[PDB]
C-alpha cells in the first residue's frame, strides 16, 4: 500500500515528480522546419497554432475592435 | 557603430538601453512596471510619456521611452 510518505519518497516523490516538471497553458508544441526569409529576432508560428495560442490576446483586441 | 535600421522587438537597440539602467535585470522591471503603468492607463495613471503608435503595445512604448530617457529609477 502507497503510504503518507511514499507522497514524498521515490522517482515518483511530490517533492521530485510533481513540483520540477509540470504542464503549462498558454503553450504549443510542433515540428520546426527552416525560416531563411525571417531575420534572427523573428520565427514563423504556424497560424491554426498561434490563432489558438493567442486566443484571449486576439479576443481582447476582437472585443477593442467593432 | 552603424546598423542601418532595427525592425520589430530588436527596436530599439539593447546596448543603447543598457546604457540607461544599471543592468539588463533592472531594465526588465525598469520597462515591466513603466508598461504595467501605461496598461493600467488604459484602465497610477501616468503616461503614455513618447507619442505612441496607433495599434503599438505597452512593452514597446516603455522600452522606446527608456532609450529617450523621459524616466527615472531608484534601485532598492
Amino acid at each position: 500500500l502507497k503510504s503518507l510518505s511514499d507522497l514524498l519518497k521515490g522517482k515518483q516523490g511530490r517533492f521530485r515528480q510533481n513540483l520540477l516538471g509540470k504542464r503549462v497553458d498558454y503553450s504549443g508544441r510542433s515540428v520546426i522546419v527552416v525560416g531563411p526569409q525571417l531575420k534572427l529576432h523573428q520565427c514563423g508560428l504556424p497560424k491554426l497554432m498561434a490563432l489558438e495560442l493567442f486566443k484571449p490576446f486576439v479576443m481582447k483586441r476582437l472585443v477593442d475592435l467593432n | 557603430s552603424a546598423y542601418d535600421t532595427p525592425l520589430g522587438i530588436t527596436n530599439p537597440p539593447i546596448d543603447e538601453l543598457l546604457s540607461r539602467a544599471s543592468s539588463k535585470y533592472a531594465l526588465v522591471i525598469y520597462a515591466a512596471k513603466r508598461a504595467r503603468q501605461i496598461n493600467d492607463y488604459y484602465n497610477e495613471y501616468v503616461g503614455p510619456l513618447v507619442e505612441p503608435g496607433l495599434q503599438e503595445k505597452p512593452l514597446s512604448i516603455a522600452l522606446r521611452e527608456i532609450h529617450g530617457d523621459l524616466l527615472e529609477h531608484t534601485e532598492g
